């Protein structure tokens, strides 16, 4: 494939615009189409549009036409996805991708969440969660880690900065009142959690949060 | 009077043209560049490069990229379209 | 416009066994003059983009294993995978690029069938820090089961709690094609702390008789 | 930046009156003086003094090529003449750098570089693709006249790993 880098994740207040980007690196858009697919949540793909940023002439869906708008930059080497006055039903994740004379899109980019949402950016809460005393060991320990209360999407949880890698099991966030409650396993074997300190590295970068809790027993 | 204005062009690019700028006077052809966006003509193009060799012709980005600039007469004409 | 149906929507074959899904459109994708096919097939793993793995109906794209073949022709289409890995686990999508707008399939998720696994339970109490917030939240994990289908109850001194619980599946693993559930029951401290004897029982396929994990005051 | 040239070409001479100077600003004037093609040569080193415009040299994709050792451009230094050329000693991608280059000499006509026959990848030497196609580049009407009338559209190519996106017109 060819490399293309999006924007982070965006949160949109309802009614209001965002622009969307996508860099290509190691060629030049001028030889390729630029498409835009969007992904809602437990939908399929849906192509939003096209664009020749060798003329400058885009074709978009009769669904998104008014709404989206696609722009190319030869001179840096962009794709620019416009959306004007959006609702609840344009959170969706934004594809950027690549297509040659069959319009096929052979190389995608990592895709930008869009959460369109009057919420509050809120930090989150980060709570170990250590075994219960009294319980019967047998070279299994499963640790927890709990980030309660935050908005929004998305966080990165790591164990030990990343070097704990296998045994790692990161639950998916699920919303309650406009709040996201998130959960992660750790089943590492019990000769080496008390030995060897395991922490959970919880990042939030919409409200600048980076929380390192370091599991404890009792 | 269309053919009369391009006729007048002419003269004047004759009088840019005397040698490879107008010399003391680069800066009136450089301001007739500026004000129509364009970089000699098809008819004396061969002589469309001093301008350039001496940077008389205005470049937005003389450090990079590669293409070609615009015929002044192509513009005159354009502005009695 | 083009009416993309698969078949089916939810797909489950063991590993190394041969497995065929079907796109059908409302409209032949077969173009005369060049007499080639129209189609293309789109592989999402969960949590990742989209991947063309075969275009125009049978060319497959390079760096794409040959176990992945394309076939059919005019209206009806099929992906097949002779034989299928730990790693093919995705969401199949058929794309007709025919014609604008190029519409997607509704999309088939493929499972993959191992051996029937028992849910590994760990419960977690509410974290001193929580405690000290104002909340309490009882974590309960489920890792390594199959399949995905589970019950997970929630009891207070023998009495069953519904309310105030939050549910969160991971999806299939890529490694040991098992499932993992954590559900966390949040309350106030006043009522934590107002009862005793907390327990997670999960009814799973595997077993009869519910997985009991109860932890009391100390 | 990438691929592009701040200023390594002129040293053209003006000749005969054959429209050599039709593609500086080419939106009118253009033509093609005589069309009713032959396969290039080793590549080695060039010359200067007589080439006459960007010299564009195909690698998967088109690049530019700026004088060996690096050439200047600005004004009001105090020296005297400017006489460097470039180099375009390369073999195949794959085993090398490129394939090959093209540009147009000093009286208005093209010269063309390329490598010994031995599938692009295996046995092309220049910007053609087939006979009938060729690699689209911004200044394709000023080195091949003749192909105006190709059909251009947008492939892709491999050459070890790395995708590389095109613009090729073709007769058809
Ligand atoms: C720039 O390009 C033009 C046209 O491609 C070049 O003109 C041509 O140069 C070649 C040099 O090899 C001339 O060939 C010669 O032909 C004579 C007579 O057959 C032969 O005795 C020589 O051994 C040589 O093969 C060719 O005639 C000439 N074309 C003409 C005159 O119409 C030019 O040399 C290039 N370089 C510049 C202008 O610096
Ligand atoms: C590359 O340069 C050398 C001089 O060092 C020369 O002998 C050789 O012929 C050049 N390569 C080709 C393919 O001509
Ligand atoms: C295109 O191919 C046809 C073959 O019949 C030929 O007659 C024609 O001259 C070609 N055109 C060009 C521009 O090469």
């Amino acid at each position: 494939e060819v490399q293309l880098q999006q924007s982070g994740a965006e949160l949109v207040k309802p009614g209001a615009s965002v622009k969307l980007s996508c860099t290509a690196s190691g060629f030049n858009i001028k030889d390729t189409y630029i498409h835009w697919v969007n992904q809602r949540p437990e939908q399929g793909l849906e192509w939003i549009g096209r664009i020749d940023p060798a003329n400058g002439h885009t074709q978009y869906d009769p669904k998104f036409q008014g709404k989206a708008t696609i722009t190319a930059d030869t001179s840096s080497n962009t794709a620019y996805l416009q959306l004007s006055s959006l609702t609840s039903e344009d959170t969706a994740v934004y594809y950027c991708a690549t297509s040659d004379y069959s319009y096929a899109l052979d190389s995608w980019g990592q895709g930008t969440s869009v959460t369109v949402s009057s919420a509050k950016t809120t930090a989150p809460s980060v709570y170990p969660l250590a075994p219960v005393c009294g319980d019967t060991t047998g070279s299994s320990v499963t640790l927890g880690c709990l980030v309660k209360g935050y908005f929004p999407e998305p966080v990165t949880l790591t164990w030990n900065s990343g070097s704990l890698s296998s045994g790692v099991h990161t639950f998916p966030a699920v919303l309650q009142s406009d709040l996201y409650t998130l959960s992660s396993s750790v089943t590492v074997t019990s000769s080496t959690w008390p030995s060897q300190s395991i922490t959970c590295n919880v990042a939030h970068p919409a409200s600048s949060t980076k929380v390192d809790k370091k599991i404890e027993p009792r | 009077i269309a053919k009369d204005v391009k006729q007048f062009y002419d003269q004047a690019l004759q009088q840019a043209v005397v040698d490879d700028d107008a010399n003391n006077a680069k800066a009136v052809v450089k301001t007739f560049h500026e004000t129509l966006n364009c970089c000699g003509s098809s008819t004396l193009s061969a002589l469309t490069t001093s301008m350039l060799k001496n940077n008389l012709c205005p470049s937005g980005s003389s450090i990079i990229s590669n293409l070609f600039k615009e015929d002044c007469h192509q513009k005159i004409d354009e502005l009695f379209s | 416009d083009i009416v993309m149906t698969q078949s089916p929507s939810s797909l489950a074959m063991s590993v190394g066994q041969k497995v065929t899904m079907s796109c059908k459109s409302s409209q032949s994708l077969l173009n005369s003059n060049n007499q080639k096919n129209y189609l293309a097939w789109y592989q999402q793993k969960p949590g990742q983009s989209p991947k063309l793995l075969v275009y125009f109906a049978s060319t497959r794209e390079s760096g794409v294993p040959d176990r992945f073949i394309g076939s059919g022709s005019g209206t009806d289409f099929t992906l097949t995978i002779s034989s299928v890995q730990a790693e093919d686990l995705a969401d199949y999508f058929c794309q007709q690029h025919y014609s604008t707008p190029y519409t997607f399939g509704g999309g088939t998720k493929l499972e993959i069938r191992r051996a029937d696994a028992a849910p590994t339970v760990s419960i977690f109490p509410p974290s001193s820090e929580q405690l000290t917030s104002g909340g309490a939240s009882v974590v309960c994990f489920l890792n390594n089961f199959y399949p995905k289908d589970i019950n997970v109850k929630w009891k207070i001194d023998g009495s069953e709690r519904q309310n105030g619980v939050l549910n969160s599946w991971t999806d299939q693993d890529s490694k040991d094609s098992t499932y993992s559930m954590s559900s966390t029951l949040t309350l106030t401290k006043d009522e934590y702390e107002r009862h005793n004897s907390y327990t997670c029982e999960a009814t799973h396929k595997t077993s009869t008789s519910p997985i009991v994990k109860s932890f009391n005051r100390n | 930046g990438s691929w592009h040239i701040n200023r390594t070409a002129l040293n053209c001479n003006d000749s005969l009156h054959t429209g050599f100077i039709a593609s500086l600003f080419y939106t009118h004037s253009f033509n093609s003086s005589g069309c009713p093609h032959y396969p290039p040569r080793q590549c080695g080193v060039v010359s200067a003094k007589t080439v006459c415009g960007p010299v564009y040299c195909f690698t998967p994709s088109p690049v530019v090529v700026g004088t060996t050792d690096r050439l200047g451009a600005p004004t009001y230094t105090w020296g005297e003449n400017e006489t460097d050329v470039f180099l375009l000693n390369s073999t195949r991608p794959p085993l090398g750098s490129w394939f090959g280059c093209t540009w147009m000499n000093s009286s208005g006509y093209t010269k063309t570089c390329g490598a010994p026959p031995c599938t692009y990848l295996k046995c092309g030497s220049g910007p053609w693709l087939t006979p009938r196609c060729l690699i689209d580049y911004p200044y394709r009407l000023w080195h091949y006249p003749c192909t105006v009338n190709y059909t251009i559209f947008k492939i892709r190519m491999y050459v070890g790993g790395v995708e590389h996106r095109l613009t090729a017109a073709c007769n058809f």
